[PDB]
């Protein structure tokens, strides 16, 4: 089976540089070429260059050369993919892809999972998880948690531990400064609250945190 | 180069309806062709190659074609599995280029959202920050504009916004919408707003508070 | 005129 196993998730200050892999396996490495797709949550995908294994053969994207460098390792069947002077808009997910020949032009029939680059000086570092708890001031009632300050992703927030699991939307984290922020909410009856305590659970494996913050009325 | 145009960001269809995504290019593509689906868990796969047409080891119900400068892919009866975006790709001219892709989602019944409006907490404040959060729950469609007011009026910086993607159980959307400021700047004023315009109606759902009336 | 498969770019 045609796999394409690419590098793990990076994280880089700009102005320096990054190494990328693609490891291919179940065909030969030399018969086939190796392209690069970026992928910026502003969707699109775009064509970054193509490589040829067996001459070393490069070919490029007039807008990611000079910054971009392909090569290979025809031993060990991995492509690399360089990106230097790096930017803010260098983060996104880097995919590989294998080129197949069809009656005149090529095509991609196997992709890599991706890789994800994160632009940022950003060092690990815990979320700060404020408690969101109606304004002093009927029968459902909607409670938050706002998880910022973080870095990197991602966390893992739950309400009450799991026995609260209907009503719940946590949403997707964004990078504020330089650091991540996201928020959660769940929805319980007027007789669970305050009757009874709601807590949002939330966790940074990175920075080993397990914070567990109580929601309670008043500001 | 050569532009690859997908009219069509996101695209409303029902299991088993015959879907159609379409795709066309600056210039004459000659029929090379690509088609590639990428599911929310990021995976990306082939389908269809050269002016359509041409599988791969894909079910038969994905179909392609297309000449000169148009192209589709259609799928004749969409499964759940088949619910992801689809990218179109000219293979052409260099550099390769592609379609901005078509997300499809389910097709549900208008469902306007439930807002709720939240003052900094005092966990916060006591580290001079104040950031004030508004959900927009389980509404249907996925468009909406939210908009903040402060003491009355505009207030665009600081609101960073995010949306899930539909929901498994039911196909509705929510989103959080968040303005942060400096704890003097917050307590520098006194009503807070939220105003959600969803097409479910002509009014804004509106919801805030006032510093004074805590 | 032309070939069809097994290659790449």
């Amino acid at each position: 089976e045609v796999q394409l196993q690419q590098s793990g998730a990076e994280l880089v200050r700009a102005g320096s540089s990054v190494k990328m892999s693609c490891k291919a396996s179940g065909y030969t490495f030399t018969s086939y070429g190796i392209n690069w797709v970026k992928q910026r949550p502003g969707q699109g995908l775009e064509w970054i260059g193509y490589i040829n294994p067996g001459n070393g053969y490069t070919k490029y994207n007039e807008k990611f050369k000079g910054k971009t460098t392909l090569t290979v390792d025809k031993s060990s069947s991995t492509a690399y993919m360089q990106l230097r002077s790096l930017t803010s808009e260098d983060s996104a997910v880097y995919f590989c892809a294998r080129s197949v020949y069809y009656g005149g032009s090529y095509y991609f029939d196997y992709w890599g999972q991706g890789t994800t680059l994160t632009v940022s000086s950003a060092k690990t570092t815990p979320p700060s998880v404020y408690p969101l708890a109606p304004g002093s001031a009927n029968s459902m009632v909607t409670l938050g948690c706002l998880v910022k300050g973080y870095f990197p992703e991602p966390v893992t927030v739950t309400w009450n531990s799991g026995s609260l699991s209907s009503g719940v939307h946590t949403f997707p984290a964004v990078l504020q400064s330089d650091l991540y922020t996201l928020s959660s909410s769940v929805t319980v009856p007027s007789s669970p609250r305050p009757s009874e305590t709601v807590t949002c659970n939330v966790a940074h494996p990175a920075s080993s945190t397990k914070v567990d913050k109580k929601i309670v009325p008043r500001d | 180069d050569i532009q690859m145009t997908q009219t069509t960001s996101s695209l409303s269809a029902s299991l088993g309806d015959r879907v159609t995504i379409s795709c066309r290019a600056s210039q004459d593509i000659s029929n090379y062709l690509n088609w590639y689906q990428q599911k929310p868990d990021g995976t990306v796969k082939l389908l269809i190659y050269y002016t359509s047409r041409l599988h791969s080891g894909v079910p038969s119900r994905f179909s392609g074609s297309g000449s000169g400068t148009d192209y589709s892919l259609t799928i004749s009866n969409l499964e759940q599995e088949d619910i992801a975006t689809y990218f179109c790709q000219q293979g052409n001219t260099l550099p390769r280029t592609f379609g901005g892709g078509t997300k499809l989602e389910i097709k549900r019944a208008d469902a306007a959202p439930t807002v709720s409006i939240f003052p900094p907490s005092s966990e916060q404040l006591t580290s001079g920050g104040a950031s004030v959060v508004c959900f927009l729950n389980n509404f249907y469609p996925k468009d909406i504009n939210v908009k903040w007011k402060i003491d009355g009026s505009e207030r665009q910086n600081g609101v960073l916004n995010s949306w899930t993607d539909q929901d498994s159980k039911d196909s509705t959307y929510s989103m959080s919408s968040t303005l942060t400021l400096t704890k003097d700047e917050y307590e520098r004023h006194n009503s807070y707003t939220c105003e959600a315009t969803h097409k479910t109606s002509t009014s804004p759902i509106v919801k805030s508070f006032n510093r004074n009336e805590c | 005129s032309i070939p069809t498969h097994t290659s790449p770019l």
